[PDB]
């Protein structure tokens, strides 16, 4: 599980 | 540019199709076509300014990252020769000219004709981001540079957003989330990660009997992907 | 070209690096610079180069029907300019570039060079594949030679492929499949791809009794692409 | 449903 940034 | 000759709308209007499309890179150009034609940038226009040059990179980024992997793994391994090397070079240089584009466009002129909150927020925080995607891929005695660049831009958007946004604000949001991303994984502060993480959350709860039902799905859809940290890194 | 400063053995190695990498420009790069050397192509690179061009083409026609869709609604609706046939006459003039390029390699040299019923088939799907490519987008006076080009590298193929390979072969099978869809879509022949995509199958699972379980796990694959459009046309 | 044609 790879850490969320601001994306979409 | 390549763009010089066609209008401000007419960039505009094909970078809506080229990201219908999927085609990302002549979403970039177009978008750069328009930011050099020399008049601020509305809401929407940030946005497809954003979406498109963070696919761009985003590829980059996930290629840089196996090849980064497979490299690793050779200097465990048998001698291959210098062609993984060559090409994870070949990746990041490509990747480091994608993120020197866009803090150009950031130096000259974005940043210093934007006078509202979400405007120069918005554009700090892209600052902050691009400096973040240098130093994912930095060895050398730049590294400390291109990470305090990062901090301060994120900084000085964060200095902003306290005051001038309420905590629900989306840009404030995603602001903060891509903060304590670069708490976490860039500056080494995970306790600073979470820290952030959980604040801007809490004080973003305190906040949603504030809003309309759309403004409310907006700011959860952002808590959550701050959560989805939290619950990872704790 | 670009690449003739490159050991081919480096290009083999890159190539396979960005598959792995999902930066299919660059392999299809990495692969032409191989065929530039002017060595023939093993089965494996062989596949390095359909797999590479498959992903760049592949991209640019999904793209293309986008665009097409979009100026195909325009013209039914408000007057928005030249912008959606601009930009998708620029997609169709990059799709076609692609295609002339793969193209180009087939006729020098690749196809002349190619002896071996395995090689010299393959080389004409290709052939037949991309002059299919090129009649998916083609409106004027050249339609219907660019129509016969396929046609004819196809059936080429075929007639070889009957000769020289049984009928559980992937590449026979990979020939008949994509052959059948020039039939149903291109040709103008419902018929004609039906037959053709149930024959195959038949003779197909006739001969299955003769296949190791790894060569059984090859054809069965294909096999069932054949009857997902059986299904789906009949 | 779009029909196949032979690819991965
Ligand atoms: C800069 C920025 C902030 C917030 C969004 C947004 O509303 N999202 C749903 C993306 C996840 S934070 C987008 C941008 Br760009
Ligand atoms: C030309 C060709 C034939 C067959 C294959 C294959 O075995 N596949 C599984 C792809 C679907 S036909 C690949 C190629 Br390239
Ligand atoms: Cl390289
Ligand atoms: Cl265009
Ligand atoms: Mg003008
Ligand atoms: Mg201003
Ligand atoms: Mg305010
Ligand atoms: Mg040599
Ligand atoms: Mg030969
Ligand atoms: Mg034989």
């Amino acid at each position: 599980r790879r850490r969320k940034s601001c994306q979409a | 540019g390549a763009m010089g000759s066609m209008e401000r709308a007419s960039l505009i209007q094909k970078a809506k199709l080229a990201e219908q499309a999927e085609r990302y890179e002549d979403m970039a150009a177009f978008m750069k076509g328009a930011v050099e034609k020399g008049e601020e940038l509305s809401n929407e226009e940030r946005n497809l300014l954003s979406v498109a040059y963070k696919n761009v990179v985003g590829g980059q980024r996930a290629a840089w990252r196996v090849l980064s992997s497979i490299e690793q793994k050779s200097n465990e391994s048998e001698e291959k020769g210098p062609e993984v090397r060559e090409y994870r070079e070949k990746v990041e240089t490509e990747l480091q000219g994608v993120c020197d584009t866009v803090l150009g466009l950031l130096d000259s002129h974005l940043i210093k004709e934007a006078g509202d909150a979400e405007s120069r927020v918005f554009y700090l925080k892209m600052k902050g981001d691009y400096y973040r995607y240098l130093a994912e891929v930095a060895t050398g005695d730049d590294k400390k540079r291109i990470i305090d660049s990062a901090r301060s831009a994120y900084q000085e958007a964060m200095d902003i957003s306290k005051k001038e946004m309420p905590p629900t604000n989306p840009i404030r949001l995603g602001l903060a989330l891509n903060f304590s991303v670069f708490h976490y994984e860039i500056a080494n502060s995970p306790e600073e990660a979470i820290s952030l993480a959980k604040t801007t959350f809490d004080e973003a709860m305190a906040d949603l009997h504030t809003l309309s039902e759309d403004s409310y799905k907006d700011s959860t859809l952002i808590m959550q992907l701050l959560r989805d940290n939290l619950t990872l890194w704790t």
